[PDB]
């Protein structure tokens, strides 16, 4: 229970948690679960209408001053509709302290852009806007980053392959690179190697 | 129900795109000549004004505006001598093979589906 | 000696050489196709057959976690050998 | 015979610079 | 219907040409786990792969 | 002391000329390049060869392309390629330029290097030791060796 | 390597490189060495090891 | 074998070319056709190495191959030959080589492909001479085609006859020399260039057309002449070439047996010439208009003008002024029809 | 000091190639060093052998003519090395393998034929494992 | 913990500050650096002289791959095909089918060197040990389909090495 | 104003950069960094692999420092697994993870000095750098890239040739420091080029998110060892320089003040490794040895699960911070508990200090922003991706 485990901090989980329901008194309007895990990791809901005036105030002081946008990591997931869900990772310098406030959106919704209060998201940005179509308040400039230019796709949407469509080359006559459809030799030969027997009890969805 | 992009309604959005074709439409030659194209200039309009046939099947104004926001963002690719003239070929697949239509000799060719 | 092709090229060791028909013979032209000299299949057959007076057997081809897993060979059939499921050696109870 | 590699001894190094004026 | 087919990067040919297949997977005959019929999943019905004419891959 | 003999040793003049003095250009792309630096480091050394880093698409001949080739970057690559006078040569190097490497399945790589460019040698690595990278040099001067231009002409 | 070239060198040097040989001679370290052994493991004790407690 | 996938560079088909004359301007685009379309291509070459790299990034891996053969041997043409299912042919030089008599060009070595491909059994042994090949005494290049037609319809009757007229692209040798001309300065012509006129035929259709004429079963013995879209009189032709070049034109009168020997002293280097008493000849040959042969658009394709492919075949000549200008301002040349 | 070093030279100049055979060796292998000690030379690639020299330049060699019955000297190069002392040069192996032949099985490759990409001999990836579906056979009777 | 960078001040006193002008005219430390640049021409240059001579290589080098057999003379491998699930870029291709003698055996193995990662990961995950990371390394080709290599060039690779590499397993295989 | 891109192709672009300038007579006025040239897209080819086969990913994106970037992910693994490795595992990833990190500073010292064409410098220290490669090669037969550093902790023990011949090689190497001690250091020309360049406010930083001694030049003292000595750096003795100015000549002198420090380091860890597995004890995460996979059941059962399917990491999404030398390093999981991740983005330390550099163009002339990329320590390898 000790040399392969790692050892479990109750006193940091004490603490973030404590200060979790005491921002969870300070906006309860868009402030919603409180998720304190063994990992010493907090992590908070945000209403994405309610972008913006959370995280000014995160930046300012309270008992936190979560300075540095360290990250706006995304994930995509197609079964909720809400498939969006933008995560702000966060490190309050003076207290040492990291959380994990995050949202969602749909692919018309105009999430609010943290550029005026962050700006360190003028590229979380146009990346999270490309890969998918994330569309965002008000930047200075929506071009994409990373993908090329007349480039049509949104990589990271966990739609459409792999490879993409999109496969080019140099060719002759035209004297030109020139995209073309893919035809991939030997294909990703893609292995399954889900497991049935499920090996955690612990967590597991009730069939309802 | 939810809240829209910018334009609400399709004037609001029509407004919007007849700003985009001219925004095409005049930038044109300016691209010709910029990259040299070797295409007859009214063939370059032609295209411009085929891509603006593409996306006649929406009805959105989210789907317009987001649509002619993209489309901006491809011209200021455009306009800023970004690109290259492969990337302003990439519009026309010439290089791609002629598609048959006809059931016939979508026959001829292969299993397909 | 391995078994020559009508085309004369020698034979794969898994054969399946190209038809007279086949085009794609054309890529040898001007080249050497290659096949191993040494087929193993040969090798196999061509060791002594090991024999042990006693019953249940443990080959490990040979080198302590230098070979195939540790494995146990029955020897309930004097009519057959005992081939190992790795080494393809045959084994025997003489008596 | 058990073993493996940990430290046989190891005299000092100096990570400090010097820069004669000489 | 919220139509995004232009939203996407699609190319309009596969959007035609084929139909997808909504399905829950089934139980392995071979295996006792029931752990994957659980949980929806969709999947695009398979197209021929021509060999490769070189080292006999799929093409 | 004939005729065509003295093409031939004519000819040994200028392949000799070229073999014996490349200018290979910089242009890595990746971590291949880090032991690129390292065929220049003293304890290899590629300078005695005569060869040698220069700059730009125009001094340069022989064009060592190194480490990952994305979507983006590849027009760039060919255009580079056109921009060096004859004869130029090119190696490929890195298990990602020979195609698509690591990466060959994805959006992102632009697959076989000899896609765009028409390789002339492969070397093959990830990356590729230094010294292995040397011997694919090697290589290419003695490829330039046995070929002979001036022979054809005069046979033309 | 000769010792008036030496001392000339480690003139301009304004320290000694000798008493820090730069270019590796003779000590370096044998290649072939005796085996490892290899440490046998904390758990690998027959009288007990329910996964229930080192998990 | 028969095509698979969707036709594009990695798909198959069963095509089986060896394309002679592969190193020349014709060669490298009819492989590319051939290479595009997923089929692999035998390409078989004599002048080095390195003078074909370039057609290394046509094919895919496998689908490409080389074969170098001298084609004094004849042996090596059989082995060539072996698994090729279509064979197409494109030997030729208008300067005629010194070591290589013109005459073998279009009459030994097109029989001994004819001969060798019937025994090759090859499905479609193709040839390709010329609009202008009825006998004539001017252009014995001319004069050669016409024996070259017979001998290989007779040697492999079922034999293709392609009879392009003037192709034009980017590197090709006629529409190039009268580019080239402004380095001469001054502009002779054969009494101008009002008696005779021709009716030039792009390249990439050429091509194409050679891909879908070993496409069609319908093709044999047919005797296919290759014509362009517009019946241009040369002189107009010339003001035209100009007229996208933007380069000073000076045109003059002078006598075809003048201008002649002209090209007789342009005919002395071991270097090839940019003028030679065959070209001379070829160009003052009006393009005979016939009706009665098949088509172009029986393959399909349909004709491209000079004036939608000019430019880019002739702006690196045309001086900085003018090298970055627009296309639509030269205002076509005129038509005889 | 100089004498002495003067000496070296002189003392390598007659230490290997005599006169004549020097300038062919150096023009060869441009380093001057004396053969000190001498390899196994299975194909006339001398191994010689010093210790004196810093390391990575310890172990060397001079290849010889006519590798594989093909080729010369003005063509030398890597994979001329047979395996045994391929393992020698890259000093995995402080012993050299005269005190230690290695197993030499029966199927293993003698002449060691080293790396030929060009040339006739060339090795060809090719389809493997045979057909698939066996196409129909067509009937050889008439009606 | 931390440590401020520069920050000193340096001295008035007369006669630092003239020898700091004396630095400022006469250069004196630039000599005192070019000097030691100097001391470069007098060491032994650090170039191995390849290819009469080679770097140095640790036994557990990984490199271009071989099958090899058994003592016997069988093949080691009975195309467990768990090291074509565990190739990381997917290189290798296999199609196990029974032998005439009825035994496992791979028909066509084959790998791409143009998406071998060389991570050696197949080294290490072969039950039987079949597959080897070889010593070698300098095998570039003039063209790339000399690179799609067959089960009959690594066949082939693992006979002109099989010494070798048999002799840096014996090396090498307590560790693993 | 005159319109300009510049990379991929100048040295001075490192192949990765098209930083378009619309340049005025010589000073900038535009100067947009472009990226995307080397954008591998390695997110979506984490998420269909198995959580072993992740590893080699890392070593791809710092291509300098290696070690360091496994043992970010097998810290972030293990987080997840609870698993907590046999201590010499620790000793070794710091000991290694202080090598790359030496590795990592003499790039971009030689490198900064190249664009300054001091052209000496690398020379006289890749002639070291070899001298590395020779270990990781004796530990991993691969001279990079080596994939040493492992989830479990580590692939294999420690050959008994190093322990002595690696103090050799730290027995010299003070003195090749102190043969730059007596070039840029000191040199004239050298501080001109970089003194007062590229100035940068603390709260800039803070904003854009800086970390690591692009931090510690412009005084902010905000450090991810001493704050978190997440492993072994609790034990270990060593102390952190910190810039005033935010001079280039400031991070300079720390970045040689940091390879005195694995100078101090990588002493105590020679000084103290225990004897012990470098693996986890479980099957069920780390692979059995050779011998005893080839007669025991069990270990060979798990040896061909981990090689087929591998452990299954409970279920989760979460976010962990590195301690690069670079600056704050970004491994954000997201894991359906399957062996494959559902996703995977990597923060680059470097992405912010690109992000930044626009603000420290502008105003200032070409040469100065030459001198910006070497000042940010910046591989492009991990910053598009
Ligand atoms: N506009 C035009 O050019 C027209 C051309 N044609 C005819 O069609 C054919 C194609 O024209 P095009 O390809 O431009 O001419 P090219 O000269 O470009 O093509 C001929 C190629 O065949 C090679 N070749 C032929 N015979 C030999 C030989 N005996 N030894 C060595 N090499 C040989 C030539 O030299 P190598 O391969 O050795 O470099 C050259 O590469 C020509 O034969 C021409 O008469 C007809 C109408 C119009
Ligand atoms: S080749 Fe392999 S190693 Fe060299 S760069 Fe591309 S991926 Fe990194
Ligand atoms: S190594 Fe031999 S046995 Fe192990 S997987 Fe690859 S082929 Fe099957
Ligand atoms: S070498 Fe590395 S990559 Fe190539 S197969 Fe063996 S393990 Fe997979």
């Amino acid at each position: 229970t000790r040399p392969t485990v790692r050892p479990r901090n109750d006193v940091a989980h004490k603490q973030l948690s404590a200060f979790g329901e005491y921002v969870a008194e300070i906006l309860p309007k868009y402030v919603q679960q409180v998720q304190v895990s063994c990992f010493n990791e907090l992590e908070v809901c945000i209403h994405p209408d309610g972008v913006i005036p959370v995280l000014t105030f995160l930046r300012d002081h309270t008992n936190a001053q979560f300075k540095s946008l360290v990250d706006l990591t995304a994930v995509d997931v197609p079964t909720r509709q809400n498939r969006f869900e933008i995560v702000y990772n966060l490190l309050s310098l003076r207290f040492n302290s990291r959380i994990r406030v995050k949202t969602y959106t749909d692919e018309l919704t105009p999430i609010e852009s943290a550029v005026s209060v962050f700006k360190a998201a003028n590229w979380y940005e146009r990346e999270i806007w490309d890969m998918f179509g994330v569309f965002f308040a008000n930047h200075p400039d929506l071009r994409r980053i990373l993908t090329d230019y007349g480039f049509e796709g949104h990589p990271f949407r966990k739609d459409f392959p792999l490879s993409g469509y999109v496969e080019l080359r140099y060719d002759d006559e035209v004297k030109r690179v020139v995209a073309e459809p893919v035809e991939l030799a030997q294909e990703f030969r893609k292995f399954d190697l889900n497991s049935p027997w499920e090996a955690f009890p612990v967590y597991r969805q009730p069939p309802e | 129900f939810v809240k829209p992009i910018f334009s609400r309604d399709m004037n609001e959005a029509k407004r919007r795109v007849r700003e985009l074709y001219r925004a095409w439409y005049r930038e044109v030659p300016n691209t010709v000549h910029q990259f040299q194209l070797d295409i007859t200039v009214k063939m370059g309009r032609d295209k411009v004004r085929e891509m603006f046939m593409k996306n006649a099947h929406v009805t959105d104004p989210r789907v317009v505006d987001l649509l002619v926001i993209k489309g901006k963002i491809e011209l200021e690719e455009t306009i800023k001598v970004w690109k290259q003239r492969t990337h302003v070929m990439r519009f026309f697949h010439e290089t791609e093979a002629p598609r048959p239509k006809d059931f016939l000799s979508k026959f001829y060719v292969g299993h397909d589906p | 000696g391995v078994r020559v092709s009508p085309t004369g090229e020698k034979v794969t060791h898994t054969g399946q050489v190209y038809d007279d028909k086949d085009y794609r013979r054309i890529r040898f032209v001007g080249r050497q196709k290659e096949v191993n000299e040494n087929f193993a299949i040969d090798l196999i057959a061509e060791q002594p057959v090991s024999e042990v007076e006693t019953r249940v057997i443990a080959c490990d081809g040979g080198g302590g976690a230098l070979g195939h897993p540790k494995v146990y060979i029955n020897l309930d059939k004097e009519t057959k050998t005992g081939t190992c499921g790795y080494c393809g050696l045959q084994f025997r109870q003489h008596h | 015979k058990q073993d493996m590699p940990p430290p046989g001894g190891y005299g000092p190094i100096d990570y400090k610079r010097n820069l004669p004026r000489r | 219907k919220l139509d995004i087919t232009t939203l996407t990067g699609v190319p309009e040919e596969h959007i035609k040409t084929r139909k997808v297949r909504i399905f829950v997977p089934a139980r392995n005959n071979m295996q006792s786990g029931v752990n994957n019929t659980k949980k929806w999943k969709m999947e695009f019905d398979t197209r021929e792969r021509w060999e490769n004419p070189l080292m006999g891959w799929a093409s | 002391s004939r005729g065509e003999y003295v093409v031939a040793k004519l000819d040994d003049l200028v392949n000799w000329a070229r073999r014996s003095s490349l200018w290979p250009m910089t242009f890595g792309l990746a971590c291949c390049a880090v032991e690129m630096m390292h065929m220049a480091a003293p304890r290899y050394d590629m300078d005695r060869f005569g060869v040698v880093f220069r700059a730009s698409p125009r001094q340069s001949d022989v064009m060592i392309v190194a480490g990952t080739l994305t979507n983006k970057m590849a027009p760039a690559l060919r255009k580079v390629y056109d921009q060096m006078p004859e004869p130029r040569y090119v190696v490929s190097m890195g298990s990602c330029a020979n195609g698509g490497g690591y990466y060959h399945y994805s959006y992102s790589v632009v697959r076989g290097c000899d896609r765009i460019v028409p390789v002339d040698i492969y070397i093959p690595g990830c990356p590729p030791t230094a010294e292995a990278l040397l011997y694919g040099i090697l290589q290419l001067q003695r490829k330039i060796k046995r070929e002979r231009r001036l022979q054809i002409w005069y046979r033309r | 390597a000769t010792r008036l070239i030496q001392r000339l060198r480690n003139w301009a040097s304004g320290h000694d490189l000798q008493g820090k040989l730069q270019l590796r001679y003779q000590e370096i370290s044998k290649r072939t060495q005796p085996p490892p052994k290899l440490p046998v493991g904390p758990s690998h004790k027959l009288s007990n090891n329910y996964y229930c407690t080192r998990d | 074998l028969m095509p698979h996938g969707k036709g594009g560079r990695s798909s198959v088909s069963g095509i089986v070319a060896t394309v002679f004359g592969a190193t020349g301007f014709l060669g490298r685009y009819v492989v590319n056709h051939l290479g595009r379309m997923g089929s692999q291509v035998i390409i078989p070459y004599r002048c080095d190495k390195y003078d074909i790299m370039h057609l290394r990034p046509m094919g895919d891996l496998g689908q490409l191959l080389f074969l170098e053969w001298d084609a004094r041997d004849k042996d090596s043409i059989r082995r060539v030959v072996q698994h090729s299912n279509v064979v197409i042919n494109l030997i030729g030089r208008d300067w005629e080589t010194k070591n290589f008599d013109f005459e073998d060009v279009f009459v030994k070595i097109p029989q001994a492909i004819a001969q060798l491909s019937k025994e090759a059994g090859v499905e479609k042994f193709i040839h390709v001479s010329h609009l202008n090949a009825n006998i004539k005494s001017s252009s014995r290049y001319l004069r050669n085609k016409a024996v070259g037609e017979k001998v290989v319809r007779d040697a492999f009757p079922e034999a293709i006859i392609v009879k392009p007229s003037d192709i034009f692209g980017r590197e090709d040798r006629f529409l190039n020399s009268f580019a080239s001309m402004h380095r001469f300065g001054p502009i002779p012509l054969g009494s101008l260039g009002w008696k005779t006129v021709k009716q030039p035929v792009y390249v990439v259709d050429v091509s194409k057309g050679i891909v879908n004429a070993v496409k069609d079963p319908d093709a044999n013995g047919k005797s296919f002449a290759f014509v362009g879209p517009s019946r241009y009189l040369l002189f107009h032709l010339v003001k035209y070439i100009f007229a996208v070049a933007h380069r000073l034109f000076l045109p003059f009168p002078l006598p075809l047996f003048a201008y002649r020997w002209v090209a007789r002293v342009f005919e002395i280097s071991p270097f090839e010439p940019w003028i030679t008493r065959d070209k001379v000849e070829r160009m003052h040959i009006t393009d005979m208009k016939l009706p009665h042969l098949p088509g172009l658009e029986d393959l399909g394709i349909q004709a491209t003008p000079l004036e939608l492919k000019a430019i880019e075949v002739l702006r690196r000549h045309r001086t900085y002024r003018w090298l970055s200008a627009e296309i639509e301002d030269v205002k076509p040349a005129k038509t005889v029809n | 000091e100089l004498v002495q070093v003067l000496k070296r030279g002189l003392q390598q100049i007659t230490g290997h190639g005599g006169l004549r055979g020097y300038l062919r060796v150096f023009f060869r292998t441009n380093d001057a060093k004396v053969g000190t000690l001498v390899g196994e030379d299975k194909y006339g690639n001398k191994y010689y052998e010093d210790n004196k020299q810093f390391f990575g330049r310890h172990r060397w060699v001079v290849y010889t003519t006519e590798m594989n019955g093909k080729n010369t000297f003005w063509d030398v190069d890597g994979s001329m090395v047979p395996p045994e002392w391929h393992r020698w040069l890259h000093s995995m192996t402080d012993d050299p393998p005269t005190t230690k032949p290695l197993t030499a099985r029966k199927f293993i490759w003698t002449n060691h034929k080293f790396n030929v990409t060009g040339t006739p001999e060339q090795y060809v990836p090719y389809s493997t494992t045979r057909k698939k579906i066996q196409e129909w056979i067509p009937p050889s009777t008439p009606y | 913990t931390y440590k401020y960078v520069n920050m000193q001040d340096p001295e008035m006193d007369m006669k630092s500050v003239t020898d700091r002008a004396a630095r400022t005219l006469l250069w004196t430390e630039l000599f005192r650096g070019l000097g030691m640049t100097l001391s470069y021409l007098f060491r032994e240059p650090a170039t191995i002289n390849y290819p009469f001579e080679k770097g140095p290589l640790s036994p557990r080098f990984r490199g271009e791959h071989a099958l090899r057999r058994y003592p016997s003379g069988e093949e080691r491998c009975i195309a467990c095909k768990l090291c074509e699930a565990i190739c990381p870029a997917q290189a290798i291709t296999i199609e196990a089918e029974p032998r005439a003698d009825g035994s496992r055996r791979t028909t066509r193995y084959d790998i791409d060197m143009t998406k071998c990662i060389y991570c050696g990961f197949c080294q290490e995950a072969c039950p039987v040990d079949a597959i080897v990371e070889g010593p070698n390394f300098e095998f570039s080709t003039e063209t790339h389909e000399e690179l799609l290599y067959n089960k009959e060039k690594l066949l082939n690779n693992g006979d002109k090495w099989e010494a070798e590499i048999a002799a840096n397993i014996q090396a090498d295989y307590l560790y693993r | 104003n005159i319109t300009l891109n510049f990379g991929p192709q100048h040295p001075a672009a490192h192949g990765v950069l098209r930083l378009v300038m619309e340049l005025s007579g010589e000073m900038v006025r535009k100067c947009d960094p472009h990226i995307g040239l080397l954008h591998r897209g390695t997110e979506k080819l984490i998420e269909y692999k198995t959580y072993l086969q992740a590893l080699p990913y890392f070593d791809r994106l710092d291509y300098v420092s290696m070690m360091c970037n496994e043992q970010a992910y097998s810290l972030a693994v293990e987080k997840l697994l609870n698993i907590r490795p046999p201590p010499r595992a620790q000793w070794i990833r710091v000991l290694f993870g202080e090598i790359t990190r030496l590795l990592n500073h003499i790039m971009a010292v030689t490198t900064h000095a190249l664009d300054l064409g001091a052209m000496t410098p690398f020379f006289w220290l890749f002639e070291e750098r070899e001298k590395m490669f020779e270990f990781y090669e004796r530990v991993s037969g691969a001279r990079m890239h080596a994939a040493y550093i492992r989830p479990g902790g580590v692939h294999q023990d420690l050959p008994l040739g190093l322990m002595d011949d690696i103090y050799q090689f730290s027995k010299n190497f003070s003195l090749r420091l102190d043969e730059l001690e007596e070039l840029l250091t000191n040199n004239r020309i050298w501080r001109n080029r970089t003194i007062d360049i590229g100035v940068v406010t603390a709260e800039e930083a803070l904003n854009y998110g800086f970390s690591g001694v692009m931090l510690r030049g412009s005084g902010i003292q905000w450090d991810l060892r001493k704050t978190q000595p997440y492993d072994v750096y609790d034990q270990v003795e060593f102390d952190v320089p910190v810039g005033s100015r935010g001079d280039c000549y400031d991070r300079y002198l720390c970045r040689v003040e940091e390879m005195r420090q694995s100078l101090r380091i990588i002493a105590q860890c020679l000084n103290k490794m225990p004897p012990g597995e470098i693996k986890v004890d479980d099957a069920k995460v780390s692979p059995p040895k050779r011998a005893e996979m080839k007669t025991s059941m069990e270990s060979l059962i798990h040896h061909f699960k981990l090689y087929t399917e591998g452990y299954q990491v409970p279920p989760g999404a979460t976010y962990t911070a590195i301690e690069a030398p670079k600056g704050e390093f970004g491994v954000y999981l997201v894991s359906d508990g399957s062996s494959r991740p559902y996703r995977c983005k990597i923060k680059a330390p470097g992405f912010a200090h690109l992000a930044g550099l626009d603000k420290m163009s502008k105003g200032h002339m070409l040469a100065d922003v030459v001198a910006i990329i070497g000042t940010q320590d910046i591989v492009f390898g991990e910053v598009d991706r």
